[PDB]
């Protein structure tokens, strides 16, 4: 029957959607934070040069040892170059007396900036205190 | 003079029917026939005044919204155009067909019938389209949607009734009364008269297109219309199962993928149906209840009812036949109202359209939701209750 | 079959709307950005003298070579004069000394400014660091 | 009766006249 | 002699006027005089003094 | 059925509330 073709098309569209979801939530990476001031467990972008790639999925505590375990789903295009020398930092809308930078963070909430290098492989990183100079 | 029920194959003599009340099947109590009421000239007059009223009921703004010191005028055309420009052309087209295109097809069909009477052109498929267009002409649903959206955005901004709202309400009333007093079997018998039978033959078939009971000709087609006349549908069970499986598959993306993306102060919310209904229950639960029961309660109830009916067909169960038909009728009556969410999100994205402070957009799940609603409506319409009756 | 009339009308009107959107789409132009701070892949206007013409459709990375490939759909009225000497820049809500700049950009999001000249033809450009003086 | 379509026609004529009465003029600015 | 100008939310160091424009988006201010007739005008750079 | 679906929804809400309920602490 020709009308039996519609559920097959719906099923293959759903399969493409499953593939798209598996690509978008590519792989889970665990980062240790000293203080996650405004990381929402539902929506928190992880950007490289401002381009959103990763997304924070899980937040937990390392049995109250002053460390926050943040699990982030990262896409495959960044997973292909995710190496051991990958640095993360928390961009917050800090407005102290010494520095008032962070207007983008104030506008768009809190997010995670990333920078890769030339390491081998790692899945468990520790976030830096501030944004390092990268040239 | 004598007919056979299209739902349970009850062969019964039909007495003469006046304008008051109508007739029903003796066994299953199903609406079979209507009589007298309005005439084709009155239908043409209603179509003409609808043609006069529709452009000014569509282009003119429904209501004026003052949000953040900005006055915004929005309407159905603006909402559908925003839907198409965003990238969801299929959702825009299905919303357009449900709201605006269907009355246009109704008016065009009435004019086509009148000109066919005037000239002598064929008028067979137009009557079938007119019969099956009543399930798709939905303006009261859009009225309920604009009411729900107005109540939802009453706290966000200031809402004032526009000039176009009155014309839209008048159009809704006119379409409601015309569709309630539009009779299709009377039109069929007026345009192509036929003859009754001897009240007892046990060899008459009922056409599912024109509700005519009789003998097929030498070509196997209905005497009244040029479609084949069979005992049941050709592949009723296969079509129902295919549409039910398609709706079951497509329901999962409609709830998993986000349905509404709200850009507030530069940050996007990206919330699905469950998150939206939870927030609406937290804030304005009074309308969250009706939104819930019209968005997620109706589709899953229809899905499980159709699945249990097909399982009963396969199992040949003969226990709750008196209640399965009632459940099927209730599902047929209630499945049309599942399109409320698309109209609500269309109006809200047409109204709340600030550049960055408050930007409401429809995400990549309303397409799957609307496709699932259309597919389950088609499954319910394609299910044949004569198979349920023959399962005994 | 006579029942194939109403689905034919629905398919025809759907294809009409799809054709209208495809006609209004335009041509795709690829721009290399050093940092796309706030370019939304869905809605980001490309304006000439503040008049919205183009729209950002795609965002990708040049295999992590510090360049962002931005595909933008541009209308035919601007395509007719889209030449080799066409300049683009990213207007962001930055603050400068002796008065603020880009308050309209703050209201309406990060966007891309453009300026044409007298070149021959090009489809692949490189964005400048800041907005140049154009007189 | 025909009173309801007559009233609908009268309302349609009134709104058409209202639309045609107060339409502004187009001015071009550089 | 009808003049038009574009009121925008300029917030430069010299002048910070334009809060109405900031609230309600960019708009166009106009001022008529004693001309004959015209349908095609050219906008001025800034808002002129009108008394 | 509508009552059955409503009962299922209420049971799901009660289970969600009970899964993460914790303990009540009083602060002055
Ligand atoms: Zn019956
Ligand atoms: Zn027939």
């Amino acid at each position: 029957s020709p009308f039996w073709l519609l559920p097959f098309i719906a099923l293959m569209i759903a399969s493409w959607l499953i593939w798209d979801s598996y690509q978008d939530r590519g792989n889970t990476v665990t980062i240790d934070f000293m203080s996650a001031d405004g990381i929402v467990p539902g929506r928190t972008p992880v950007r490289y040069q401002g381009v959103e790639v990763g997304t924070v999925q899980d937040i937990s505590l390392s049995d109250d040892l002053r460390k926050i375990e943040v699990k982030v789903s990262i896409k495959s295009d960044m997973k292909d170059a995710l190496r051991e020398e990958t640095q993360f930092w928390l961009v917050t809308p800090k407005a102290s007396l010494a520095g008032v930078s962070g207007l983008d963070a104030l506008v768009g909430g809190n997010y995670i900036g990333m920078m890769p290098g030339k390491g081998k492989e790692q899945d468990h990183f520790v976030a830096l205190d501030t944004q390092p100079k990268y040239r | 003079d004598y007919q056979r029920c299209p739902q349970c194959d009850m062969l019964f003599s039909l007495p003469e029917i006046n304008s008051h009340q109508s007739a029903y099947c003796p066994r299953c109590q199903a609406k079979i026939r209507d009589g007298r009421d309005w005439s084709l000239t009155r239908l043409a007059a209603m179509a003409f005044t609808m043609l006069l009223l529709m452009p000014f009921a569509w282009g003119e703004p429904l209501l004026h919204i003052w949000l953040l010191g900005i006055r915004i005028d929005a309407n159905v055309m603006q909402g559908i155009w925003q839907m198409t420009k965003q990238g969801d052309a299929i959702t825009g087209s299905m919303v357009f067909f449900c709201v605006i295109g269907a009355p246009l097809i109704l008016v065009t069909s009435i004019a086509y019938l009148w000109f066919g009477n005037r000239l002598g052109m064929n008028l067979r498929p137009v009557l079938l389209m007119l019969e099956r267009l009543k399930e798709w002409v939905m303006l009261d649903i859009y009225l309920v949607g604009i009411g729900v959206a107005s109540i939802k955005v009453q706290d966000y901004a200031h809402i004032q009734a526009g000039v176009g709202l009155f014309s839209f309400v008048a159009l809704v009333i006119l379409t409601t009364v015309t569709l309630s007093h539009l009779n299709v079997e009377e039109l069929w018998e007026r345009f192509y008269p036929q003859r009754p039978a001897t009240r007892r033959d046990e060899k008459l078939r009922v056409c599912l297109g024109c509700h005519f009971t009789g003998y097929p000709d030498q070509r196997g087609r209905c005497p009244r219309c040029h479609i084949p006349l069979r005992l049941r549908r050709r592949h009723s069970l296969q079509k129902c199962w295919a549409a039910l499986l398609a709706s079951i598959v497509l329901l999962l993306p409609a709830n998993l993928l986000p349905i509404s993306i709200i850009y507030l102060n530069g940050g996007r919310q990206e919330d699905t149906i469950l998150s939206g209904i939870m927030s609406l229950a937290s804030s304005n639960i009074a309308v969250a209840g009706i939104v819930f029961i019209a968005s997620i309660l109706v589709p899953f109830t229809k899905v499980i009812v159709m699945f249990t009916l097909l399982l009963s067909i396969h199992f040949k169960c003969q226990q709750g036949l008196r209640t399965r038909i009632l459940l099927l009728r209730m599902v047929t009556w209630i499945g049309r109202w599942s399109m409320l969410d698309l109209f609500v999100i269309s109006l809200t994205m047409s109204l709340i359209n600030r550049d960055q402070i408050l930007a409401f957009t429809m995400g990549p799940a309303a397409f799957y939701f609307g496709a699932a609603v259309i597919l389950t409506i088609l499954a319910v319409e394609w299910l044949d209750s004569r198979l349920l009756w023959d399962a005994h």
